[PDB]
């Protein structure tokens, strides 16, 4: 019944900066025994969370020592400065001092990089696939940083409307680059009626390349 | 040495119960309180319950009606069980190891999908390297996994032997009610022909077991 | 003194916990609780942590004594005399006292690898015992308190020794302190046919064997028995190992020896199997044998595998200590509090019972309330019969037990 807030829903941030994450909480997290039991944890992409602070200040054993936490009353901020790409995904605060146990809503750090230009890929369906009696054409978008781009399907120099659905990677936790891939599901008579099939890209590394 | 799995059902049927098995490994359940915690679609991580050494229980007052965790310390077990599982409740499970009153390791988690509908399989076709690229630089090649029911799913290249340059896709639900994703990789485009890549599917609700190769003609 | 059946409450319990040195206010967990009564004196100990009960910073061990008077309502409370306190309170563990010519001596095991039931592989014996002086004399010198290394240890075949109980007996001017005994499987003999498991579907013969340990692999198995401490020898303290009778026997768990009405009983806790309560009076004493009640009516919350009232050998290790005390040895009434959940350790009952009934109790705490640890211990002042239980309770606020202190007078009349 105790609410944890977190100020910043997203945190953009360029490796060597300083990060700074605040946590809110209802009511007092002070514990009869005096200590306040405030812990950060942090999740990163396809991984169950770690925990990184626990006690207001003290850093987990294998946290080094640039992650640093400091708190008065119910305002508690996480400070992370020199950040790295490895240091990137969901920080969450969480109160253990009064029973019911409670986290905070969450706040996803996301790391600024010079712009990165896509790579893409065609992908015809396959011909196993075909048998099942429906078409699938992949396009791919590879390593590229600014996440915002723009995929448009032409078929035989027709434009898509939504006969497509796309999905997106979390930020690489190397390089800090996005990757995107964008099918087109058609039923099968429609793959035959026509030869061309094409993906067109917007990104701002690129001019609009195209692909078959 | 410290592991904790979880074997869940993957799929619950509305108002009906959920069963969660966690078995530990590397250290004895007397020594340590366990917690239930769970994380559902996009909402934050919420705190089901804990039980202690000696047997002591306690719940998040919330799920108090419905939920109740056991466990046996000569198996190394600790039980999960859920009542009246609605909608609202489909979320991963993670089974913690406590210490002084924080979270030290945590289970791989149990991803747990409430819905009348049965599971399916999934179908693995391969998304063949362009026979296009080439002069030794990035050729491309992938699977697309299609058509499976229980949301999870897992793909690994060459049973974990390729780890560098892949990337595998969040899901996408289809209009039909099933997900699609796309698992693709980056090779060297002078090993077309020379390497064999495999592709290997696992969907544990399913027990589907897949391995596909992607070649060009 | 009642003996009759009934459902009408006439136990009233009071609380005298607030003369003992518990601070509700500072929030620590309060664990491993020792109550002992005898002769109109006490010892108390417990471990005073900061923080989460089972991994906690541990604060403050202490160990006290002090003479169990009349506050002024008729009602008995506890008033410590004498507290010593290690100065390293992560070591002791495994306190056991009994009481000797006012003087009270309390049998500890020192462990650097933690508790030795968990750690057992790791640890080496090392036993050592505190005696305070229940009435302490002014810098009289080693009487008010006196801490002793153990050196010399008799446990024959047994690999390791130590005490495994909250209270012991005397008998003339020789102690004898409730003990377990590690012994590694491969010397433990044991014929599965012994096992009964005739009316139990699911169970094999060889659970039994596999249950004398905490894991169906360990090394060790546990053996309850006592640890004798003749005080008329000189020279060296010499601790011998007596092992329990092989009648009816299970794990070797926290136990309790005591005298009632001249003659002494013995308690051992079900932390197996066999959930049905085990008390008796004791045969022998040297070559240790205990007359088990058949009782029908009390067991331990069991938590999974064996459950409350379960009798088929299963391999498991879970239970709570829940003593009773014999106030009637004609009609072997006894005394004691259980907790009113199969699976869970809630619902801290005081009951008067039988062998097959119970004859009158009152709930201790609300429905909710978490307790574990029960110690009750029964005696007799200004010729009527009082009980004093310790309740490990667990309180909401902070996620703490701490321990609770009641005093219950057995009514000799049962209609009020
Ligand atoms: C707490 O547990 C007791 C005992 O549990 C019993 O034994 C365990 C080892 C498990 O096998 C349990 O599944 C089993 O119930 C429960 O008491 C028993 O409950 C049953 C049903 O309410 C009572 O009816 C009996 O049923 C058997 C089997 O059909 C018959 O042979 C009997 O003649 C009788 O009809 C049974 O009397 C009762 N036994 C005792 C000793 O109390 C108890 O219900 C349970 N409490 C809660 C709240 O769950
Ligand atoms: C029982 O107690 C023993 C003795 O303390 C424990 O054994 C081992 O104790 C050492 C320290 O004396 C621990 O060593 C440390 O290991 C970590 C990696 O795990 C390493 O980073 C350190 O540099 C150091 O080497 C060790 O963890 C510990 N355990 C084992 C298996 O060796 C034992 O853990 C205790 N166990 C129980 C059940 O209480
Ligand atoms: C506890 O010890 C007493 C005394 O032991 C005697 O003196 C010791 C220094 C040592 O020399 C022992 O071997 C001696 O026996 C035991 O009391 C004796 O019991 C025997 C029994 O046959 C009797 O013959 C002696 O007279 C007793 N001596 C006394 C009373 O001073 C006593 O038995 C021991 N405790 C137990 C439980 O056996
Ligand atoms: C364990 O004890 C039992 C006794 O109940 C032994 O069982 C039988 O003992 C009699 C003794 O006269 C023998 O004649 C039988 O051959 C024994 N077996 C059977 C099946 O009746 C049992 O043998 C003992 N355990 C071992 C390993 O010998
Ligand atoms: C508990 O039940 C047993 C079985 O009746 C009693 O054991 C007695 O002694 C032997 C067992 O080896 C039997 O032959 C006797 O017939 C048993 N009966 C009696 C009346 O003793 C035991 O006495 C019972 N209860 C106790 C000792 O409290």
């Amino acid at each position: 019944d105790v609410l944890m807030t977190q100020t910043p829903l997203s945190l953009p941030v360029s490796l060597g900066d300083q990060a700074s994450i605040s946590c809110r909480s209802s009511q007092s997290i002070v514990h009869s025994n005096g200590n306040t039991y405030l812990e950060w944890y942090l999740q990163k992409p396809g991984q169950s969370p770690q925990l990184l602070i626990y006690k207001v200040s003290n850093r987990f054993s294998g946290v080094p020592d640039r992650f640093s936490g400091s708190g008065s009353g119910t305002d508690f901020t996480l400070k992370i400065n020199r950040v790295e790409a490895e240091d990137l995904g969901l920080y969450y605060c969480f109160q253990a001092s009064h029973v019911p146990y409670t986290f905070g809503g969450g706040t996803k750090l996301e790391i600024k990089r010079t712009v990165a230009a896509p790579s893409v890929f065609i992908f015809p369906p396959s011909d196993e696939q075909l048998k099942s009696g429906t078409a699938s054409v992949v396009c791919l978008l590879n390593n590229f940083y600014p996440r915002e781009a723009k995929v448009q399907w032409k078929v035989d120099n027709a434009l898509q409307s939504g006969n497509s659905q796309e999905s997106v990677t979390e930020q690489d936790s190397k390089d800090s680059t996005y990757s995107l891939s964008s099918t087109l599901t058609l039923s099968k008579a429609d793959y035959e009626k026509h030869k061309l099939y094409a993906c067109e890209v917007t990104h701002q590394g690129l001019s609009s390349p195209v692909t078959k | 040495q410290v592991q904790l799995k979880e074997s869940g059902p993957g799929l619950v049927a509305p108002s009906q119960s959920l069963s969660i098995t966690c078995t530990v490994s590397g250290f004895s359940l007397t020594s340590y309180d366990i917690s239930w915690i769970r994380q559902p679609p996009g909402k934050g991580l919420e705190w089901l319950g804990v039980i202690w050494t000696g047997g002591v229980t306690n719940y998040n007052s919330a799920f108090l009606s419905r939920l109740s965790i056991s466990k046996d310390n000569s198996k190394s077990q600790v039980f999960l069980k859920m009542n009246s599982l609605q909608t609202d409740d489909t979320a991963i499970y993670y089974c913690v190891r406590e210490g002084d009153w924080f979270f030290d390791v945590w289970g791989a988690g149990t991803t747990v999908t409430v819905s009348s509908a049965s599971t399916k399989g999934p179908s693995v076709f391969p998304l063949a390297p362009s026979s296009k690229s080439t002069s030794g630089g990035t050729a491309a090649l992938g699977c697309l996994v299609k058509d499976y029911f229980p949301e999870p799913v897992t793909v690994s290249w060459n049973s974990g032997a390729l780890t560098s340059g892949v990337h595998t896709f969040p899901a996408v639900l289809q209009s039909s009610g099933l997900y699609s994703l796309s698992s693709v990789v980056t090779v060297p485009s002078s090993s077309l022909g020379t390497q064999t890549y495999i592709c290997n599917v696992n969907h544990k609700p399913s027990n589907t077991k897949v391995d596909k190769k992607v070649e060009p003609k | 003194i009642c003996l009759q059946k009934t459902t009408s409450t006439i136990l009233k319990p009071r609380l005298i916990s607030y003369t003992l040195p518990i601070n509700t206010r500072e929030g620590v967990c309060i664990t491993d609780p020792l109550l002992a009564v005898d002769n109109g004196f006490f010892a108390y100990s417990h471990l005073e942590k900061i923080g989460s009960c089972t991994r906690g910073i541990a604060k403050q061990r202490i160990i006290g004594v002090g003479e169990v008077l009349d506050r002024g309502d008729k009602v008995p409370s506890m008033f410590m005399t004498n507290v010593w306190t290690p100065p390293n309170p992560s070591t002791i563990h495994h306190c056991s006292s009994t009481y000797h010519e006012d003087f009270y001596y309390t049998l500890c095991a020192v462990s650097h690898v933690g508790d030795p039931i968990l750690n057992s592989t790791s640890w080496t014996e090392s036993l050592s015992l505190i005696r305070l002086a229940v009435r302490p004399k002014s810098d009289s010198g080693d009487y008010n308190q006196k801490y002793i290394a153990i050196t010399k240890v008799e446990r024959g075949k047994y690999d390791k020794v130590m005490p495994y109980g909250p209270s012991g007996i005397k008998q003339g001017d020789t102690l004898y302190f409730p003990a377990v005994g590690f012994l590694p499987r491969t010397e433990f003999q044991y014929n599965d046919s012994n096992c009964p498991i005739i009316h139990c579907k699911y169970s094999k013969a060889e659970n039994c064997r596999l249950s004398m340990g905490v894991n169906s692999k360990s090394h060790y198995i546990l053996r309850s028995g006592l640890l004798k401490y003749n005080l008329s020898l000189g020279g060296d303290i010499i601790l011998q190992f007596i092992e329990i009778a092989d009648n009816r026997l299970t794990i070797g768990s926290p136990s309790k020896i005591y005298n009632s009405l001249g003659q002494p009983v013995f308690y051992q806790a079900s932390y197996s199997w066999d959930t049905m309560i085990k008390l008796g009076d004791v045969d022998t004493v040297d070559p240790l044998r205990v007359q088990w009640r058949n009782n029908s009516v009390i067991s331990r919350p069991g938590q999974s595998q064996c459950p409350r009232f379960n009798v088929c050998p299963e391999v498991c290790w879970e239970g709570t200590y829940n003593d009773a005390f014999l106030i009637d040895r004609l009609n072997w009434v006894s005394a004691g509090v259980y907790l009113n959940s199969n699976q869970t350790a809630e619902n801290p009952v005081f009951a008067v019972f039988k062998d097959n009934e119970i004859l009158y109790q009152v709930p201790l705490a609300e429905d909710d309330t978490n307790a574990q640890k029960t110690i009750t211990d029964c005696f007799l002042l200004e010729n009527v019969i009082w009980c004093i239980s310790l309740v490990e309770i667990y309180d909401t606020g902070d996620n703490v037990i701490r321990p609770k202190l009641f005093a219950v007078k057995i009514p000799a009349q049962c209609s009020e």
